[PDB]
RNA sequence: UUGUGGUAGACGAGCGUUGUAUUGGAGUUGAAGUCAAAGCGUGAGCAUUGGUGGAUCCAAUACAAGUGAGAAUGCCGGCA
RNA sequence: UUCUCGCAGUCAGACAGUGGGGGAUAAGCUUCAUUGUCAAGAGGGGAAGAGCCCAGAUCAUUAAAUAAGGUCCCCAAAAUA
RNA sequence: GCGAAACAGUACCGUGAGGGAAAGGUGAAAAGAACCCAGAGAUGGGAGUGAAAUAGAUUCUGAAACCAUAUGCCUACAACGUGUCAGAGCACAUUAAUGUGUGAUGGCGUGCGUUUUGAAGUAUGAGCCGGCGAGUUAUGAUAGCAAGCGUUAGUUAACCA
């Protein structure tokens, strides 16, 4: 700004006796050089702040609507067994769910090695835990997959 | 030879067989339509109209009337309001005349 | 997040200046000096949407009054003869329109006293 | 036929370069080397080497007889000047350019191919006019 | 909308008129040379052409004025010179040039324009009555 | 003086245009054949018959 | 039906620009920039086409603005 | 045009008529109340015009009719006694 | 963008403290035009290479202001902040449109912005183009709109994961 930038207070000019344009300082604004009063800093933050309350009754929201998607059936912890990195495998799986540019976003409570293995090659495919869980990320999924024994934790947080 | 029909509020010295462009009557191609307001067509003139005096004109085309481009606006005022007007007109020619 | 912004300016003054084009000198050269003929052009055409019809009516008048004046009958009472009795609703271009075909105005101005 | 050729910026003011030139367009080089040897003009001496090097490009790289080449244009093409400072009185200074011409000079054959180039730009304004009239055909 | 309308344009036809100032008045003959000049009376008229017509005057030496005008009202001529002003009367005119009497009276009454200063040069005037323009087989009219 | 309205640019013309320049006059030399200048010399030096100058 | 002068001044609906979040599309088969033209719009604009041009851009929904120059005896550089 | 909320702008006016004050009832003067206008409002008439008379203009119209004002030519419009 | 993409605090300025700049991009790879012609010369025209040289070192793109050239049109008695509404004539054909280009002439025609009681003014600012360029933020208060929760209500801070 006209204090940051580096520079002195003479004027090439002076006051008087000179039909020149008026100046006071060696950077100026309105002078080559730089020197904006207002620009980009480092201290703009965003902060916004909501209820508690109101963002859960958001997630139960978007959570009833991913639970009527249709199109993100139930699956259980034992088929993630069976392969522990073979993309092939989990590629076979995409085919056969019918999915193609569908973001899917896995839910995780087992921290199963065998997804969190896969699932950093493409951009398409991730899994993430549930408590790490948020509203664009649930819709950004498009089709999602539901762990079984996570309904219980569901249904207790209403 | 000539007659005298206004059409709207525009009265026109019409003859046969000549196109020529009217007020807009919002009316669709193809059609025949016969105006009832006319005037001396040759002699014989009507006080307020010719009676019973029909011109039977086909409407060819509507057509609009170049971008006219309006601004108003005091010296010194801050006032700079700019406007386009466009003006929608039929062109159309008349095909018949009865007394 | 800069912005310069000087091309949608590019593009503005562009299309300021293709009206202001035709003029005598370097009127039609600069953004400020276009702009000013323009403004003050579209002023004298909205003033003159009246000025043209002020001044066509009196030709019309001077135009009709010179074929009366050869007939020695005046405009004072043409209206007469038409709006008072044997009401008509002609009006005054036509009568021109009628006079630049031969033959035809002198009936009407003969069956005045009709 | 064109019978171009450039020189690139010598060191004179284009003012003069058109000012001498003026007297040449129209002619032929029988009586222009002539006038060109004989009008005391700096700029006069200096274009004969661009007149005579013409009169070679013609004669070699086409080769046509050019009995009838005349002097078709001449030009001054304003190049980029260089600045220069003087000191003046009352400590003040004044500043000076040096301004250089960049001459191409043109020698024709027949009083034509202008006219070509006419229905060459007609060409261009018909490919725009049918490039426009194929998006409404376009189904 | 509007009605189209057309004039006369570039096919202008003029004739000779002949009239005599044998017991006029300067007004009431002046108002027929601005009359006739302009071609007001003639439904041939366009403001962008020419309407008036060719008009000779003959014997202005004898126009005469009604009342004490003659010798009390002047007119003053400035040259661009200062204290150019040539003062003449009513009276003195006619024996002198009484042509340019007509021509600055015609040229007084009709508006400044190109074709007005055109216009004036139509009408001949002489204070005799032989001129050599009198083989243009003219239309002969009183009061024109 | 000093100007106080910018000259324009069909005055600069007005004012070049008679800034200008003719052309010369031009003659034969018989015996040097050349196309010299009427009244000068010639480019073997004779001005008219006679060339006292160096023919180099 | 009332209308439709208008500074100050107040109210409402707005447009373009960059990048981001997506859904999409196009791109040496010549993107965008560029200018020329006798377009479409109540408006900021939106275009249509050719050449030039030689590599990323664009439609819509939202997001945050070094987001919008005719003037400052303004500055920068050129032309005068 | 009442009341509350929010934003105001603004306190440099002048002109024309009356009543006045001052001057010298002098001012394109100064200051008021009242009657209008300009500021912040086009236009027509007045030779142009910041206010005077007619007057409050969405856009278009080589449409008609009126207000003030005008109808010897410019400059459009009349004569009769 | 640190002033400083580049040999920058460099050049340069004042003796001294101190002050203080500007400018990059060729093309795939120089493969950088062997050789010929003109001209001493740079240079230009050829050839050849290069897809392409109108990419030839001025070396990504090359608006406009600026200077010239010419198709056609108009113009040397003319009183004009230069255009508008009509408009013949002249030459034509397009984002097919009551088509376009120019305008002999007629009617009309005292700028932009700021200042202000009010400015075509002889109140001021502007030779000109272009490029940039001056209403944003930390906290809190008031008012307006919408949403959430709900009249034993509602909301959290700091900090941690």
């Amino acid at each position: 700004t006209k204090g940051e930038v580096r520079g002195g207070g003479k004027k090439p000019y002076k006051q008087k006796h000179t039909g020149k344009a008026r100046q006071g300082s060696t950077r100026n604004p309105h002078f080559v050089g730089g020197g904006i009063v207002f620009g980009p800093k480092p201290n703009r933050n965003y902060s916004l702040k909501l209820n508690k309350k109101a963002h859960t009754a958001a997630l139960h929201t978007v959570w009833s609507e991913k639970l009527a998607s249709d199109n993100t059936h139930l699956v259980d912890q034992n088929l993630f067994n069976k392969t522990e990195g073979k993309t092939k495998v989990m590629m076979q799986f995409l085919k056969s769910a019918k999915l193609l540019d569908k973001n899917v976003l896995f839910v995780v409570n087992t921290l199963n090695t065998n997804l969190e293995q896969s699932t950093s090659n493409i951009k398409n495919v991730q899994v993430k835990h549930l408590d790490k869980v948020s509203v664009r990320d649930l819709m950004l999924a498009n089709a999602l997959l539901v762990e079984k024994e996570v309904l219980k934790a569901l249904e207790g947080k209403f | 030879m000539h007659a005298i029909v206004v059409c709207g509020s525009k009265q026109y010295l019409v003859h046969e067989n000549d196109t020529f462009f009217v007020e807009k009557l919002e009316a669709p191609v193809g059609k025949e339509i016969q105006l009832d307001k006319v005037l001396m067509l040759d002699e014989k003139i009507g006080a307020p109209y010719l009676e019973k005096a029909r011109v039977v004109c086909v409407v060819e085309k509507h057509g609009l009337q170049r971008k006219v481009n309006v601004i108003k606006h005091i010296s010194q005022k801050h006032h700079l309001k700019k406007y386009g007007h466009r003006q929608p007109y039929t062109k159309l020619k008349v095909v018949r005349f009865v007394h | 997040m800069r912005i310069k912004g000087g091309k949608q300016t590019r593009v503005r003054r562009k299309k300021w200046l293709k009206q202001a084009s035709g003029s005598f000198g370097t009127r039609h050269a600069s953004y400020k000096v276009a702009k000013q003929t323009v403004i003050q052009a579209a002023k004298y055409a909205y003033r003159d949407r009246r000025n043209k019809k002020r001044d066509f009516r009196s030709l019309w008048i001077l135009r009709l009054n010179a074929a009366l004046r050869e007939q020695g009958m005046t405009y004072s009472v043409f209206i007469n003869l038409l709006k008072k009795h044997n009401i008509e609703i002609n009006r005054k271009v036509l009568s021109e329109l009628a006079i630049k075909e031969p033959s035809k105005f002198n009936l009407i101005v003969q069956k005045v006293k009709s | 036929m064109i019978a171009f050729a450039k020189q690139f910026r010598v060191r004179i003011s284009p003012q003069k370069a058109r000012l001498v030139c003026q007297l040449i367009v129209g002619k032929k080089t029988a009586d222009a080397q002539n006038i060109l040897s004989n009008t005391p003009k700096k700029a006069a001496t200096l274009i004969a080497k661009l007149l005579n090097s013409a009169i070679a490009n013609a004669t070699n790289n086409h080769g046509m007889n050019g009995d009838a080449l005349y002097v078709f244009e001449c030009v001054a093409n304003q190049g980029p000047s260089m600045k220069r400072t003087i000191p003046r009185a009352k400590g003040s200074s004044n500043m000076i350019t040096k301004r250089s011409s960049n001459l191409v000079v043109k020698l024709s054959d027949n009083p034509n191919e202008r006219q070509e180039l006419i229905k060459q730009q007609k060409a261009l304004v018909k490919k725009r006019v049918e490039g426009q009239q194929k998006a409404k055909m376009a189904r | 909308k509007t009605s189209m309308l057309t004039k006369e344009q570039a096919n202008k036809r003029r004739q000779w008129y002949i009239v005599d100032a044998a017991g006029l008045v300067l007004g009431k003959l002046a108002v027929k040379a601005a009359d006739l000049i302009r071609g007001k009376n003639k439904v041939d008229f366009t403001p962008n052409q020419d309407c008036g017509d060719y008009l000779i005057i003959i014997n202005s030496d004898q126009v005469v004025l009604t009342g004490n005008k003659k010798e009390n009202e002047f007119w003053y001529h400035h040259s661009q010179y200062i204290g150019g002003i040539k003062k003449v009367s009513g009276r003195d005119m006619l024996k002198k040039q009484s042509d340019k009497l007509v021509y600055n009276a015609v040229k007084g009454m009709l508006p400044d324009n190109r074709l007005s200063r055109r216009w004036i040069t139509k009408v001949h005037v002489f204070k005799g009555d032989k001129h050599n323009m009198e083989a243009q087989k003219p239309t002969t009219l009183n009061w024109s | 003086a000093v100007q106080q309205r910018r000259s324009s640019k069909h005055r600069r013309d007005k004012r070049r245009s008679h800034d200008a320049l003719t052309a010369q006059a031009l003659s034969v030399c018989q015996k040097c054949g050349k196309k010299k200048l009427f009244h000068r010399v010639c480019s073997c030096g004779m001005y008219g018959d006679l060339r006292v100058k160096k023919a180099y």
